[PDB]
């Protein structure tokens, strides 16, 4: 009924803003918040949320490294980034991320990607593909 | 004889080549500092703006709180883009006068390199004001085809000369010539004028 | 030793020389940026201020302004995305594509097989290598009369090593060091090296540090 979300984002202001933006949805719930890749691995393996919103660049373990450790859990991982760095896209796919979006994408589109991913779809931003 | 010049050129090019790499090394750095500052801040603005709009009616108090952060991160981010450099205002005036003279079909003769890098920010701002006025006078009155601006560090002064090849039209309180002289003299500087072959203003300020 | 204090003086001088070139750059970027982004950022602040001052008096207008803020931000982020990518220079993977096109257009067989691709190289050193790779291949096309060109790009120990070999004939004099000296100087600035073998055609070995 209600989609359980874990958010991993090292920048506290953004972490808080994302949680607030997603808690505004009727069919969604932020069940945990983290600032490192390890926080994501620990919560997802233990609490098993439906979805994990994962930042890439975080201290300790990156979101891509966290995504690799969670490749065979049943959690649907959506990556968020600001800049498309080379090979992040291929590493994301190979880790089995279900979504790869821009942080600054309108909030309506992030909630839509969470629903689409829960419906078995893979949502990749065209900007983040390494062909325009 | 000419091998002096041949080798001298070869040296300047090999030097200019190394410069490009240093430029590109600093450029590489600045881009990394932008993606870490501007990127995060612009991303945050969008999200908080989205949230603020979504709370207008639900919780206007929170929307206001969020809009305060949005205005703050924007002011700092603009302040952070200014914080890539420490500064020169006379270089900005140089750009203004080039535009003004070109728009007036007056040939502008100057050299970007000679521009003094050290003068107090106050004295730099006074010189900018005087440079603007000297050129406004060229445009409004001279009917010149050419305007020459010289900027030199001579002993304990910065000396700016503005010359034109038009004709002097003068024979006063509240106007530019006396205005510039009074402002310069208050700063222990000077303004001299020669109106024989067109008009030439020599303005000096301590440094 | 006195040789230490002289090298202190040589580093101090070289750094003083450098520090003025970096300030040239800072001043170029810092105006080109306050130019293109400066207005947009101030517009964001103003519209945020106005939207907060309207929230209760006219929430409909607040919302309208907030929609603007939202988009002004979104567009500036796209501007930065381009500025940032431009400033970073030519990627080695992209240069590899350029040289394949150039060699094919010149009817020169291109031999390359990915082996030990650099795991991480600085953007600077990557850009230097791109420039050198381009030039090595421009030289093959312009001078060699080769039918084949072999490019090897490998991370070996604490270096990235690029070799460009061709089966043509070397056309230069005893001392051919323009591009050859240009590449050597650029590489040496980066604490790298350029070596040349002109026996069986021309082979350039270029190395640059990388950990
Ligand atoms: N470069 C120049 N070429 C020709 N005539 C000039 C000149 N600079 C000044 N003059 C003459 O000197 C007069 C006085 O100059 P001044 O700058 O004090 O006043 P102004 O006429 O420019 C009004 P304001 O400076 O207040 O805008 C001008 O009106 C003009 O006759
Ligand atoms: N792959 C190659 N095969 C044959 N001759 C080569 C070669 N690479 C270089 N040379 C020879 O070495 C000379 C010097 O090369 P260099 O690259 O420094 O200058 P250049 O003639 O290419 C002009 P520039 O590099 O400034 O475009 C060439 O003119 C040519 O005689
Ligand atoms: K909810
Ligand atoms: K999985
Ligand atoms: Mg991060
Ligand atoms: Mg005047
Ligand atoms: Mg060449």
């Amino acid at each position: 009924s209600m989609i359980s979300i874990f958010i991993a984002e090292d920048q506290q202001m953004l972490l808080g803003a994302l949680g607030s933006l997603l808690n505004l949805e009727d069919d969604m719930e932020v069940v945990g918040k983290g600032t490192t890749g390890q926080d994501a691995v620990d919560f997802v393996k233990k609490r098993q949320p439906d979805v994990c919103i994962m930042d890439i660049e975080m201290p300790g373990k990156t979101g891509l490294e966290a995504a690799e450790e969670l490749k065979d859990t049943g959690c649907k991982i959506i990556i968020l980034t600001t800049f498309a760095r080379p090979g992040y896209f291929q590493r994301a796919i190979k880790a089995g991320v279900k979504g790869y979006l821009l942080k600054d994408s309108p909030s309506e589109e992030l909630a839509n990607a969470i629903r689409s991913v829960m419906n078995g779809k893979r949502i990749y931003a065209p900007e983040l593909m390494e062909d325009l | 004889r000419k091998e002096r010049e041949r080798l001298e050129e070869k040296l300047e090019d090999a030097n200019e080549r190394i410069a490009e790499l240093v430029k590109l090394e600093e450029r590489q750095r600045i881009a990394r500092d932008l993606e870490d500052t501007l990127g995060q801040k612009l991303s945050l603005i969008g999200l908080k703006s989205d949230l603020a709009r979504k709370l207008i009616y639900k919780d206007p108090e929170q929307a206001a709180r969020e809009l305060k952060s949005v205005q703050q991160t924007a002011r700092t981010s603009l302040n952070e883009v200014r914080k890539i450099v420490s500064g020169i205002r006379l270089k900005d005036e140089l750009i203004n006068i080039k535009q003004i003279l070109e728009a007036a079909d007056i040939m502008f003769i100057y050299e970007e390199e000679k521009w003094p890098e050290n003068i107090s920010l106050l004295n730099e701002n006074i010189l900018s004001m005087c440079l603007k006025e000297a050129v406004t006078n060229v445009v409004k009155h001279s009917q010149a085809k050419t305007c020459r601006v010289d900027i030199q560090q001579l002993w304990k002064e910065v000396v700016i000369t503005v010359s034109d090849d038009g004709t002097f039209k003068g024979e006063s309180k509240g106007h530019g010539l006396l205005g510039m002289r009074e402002r310069l003299e208050f700063a222990n500087g000077s303004l001299h004028i020669d109106t024989e072959n067109g008009t030439k203003l020599t303005m000096a300020i301590p440094n």
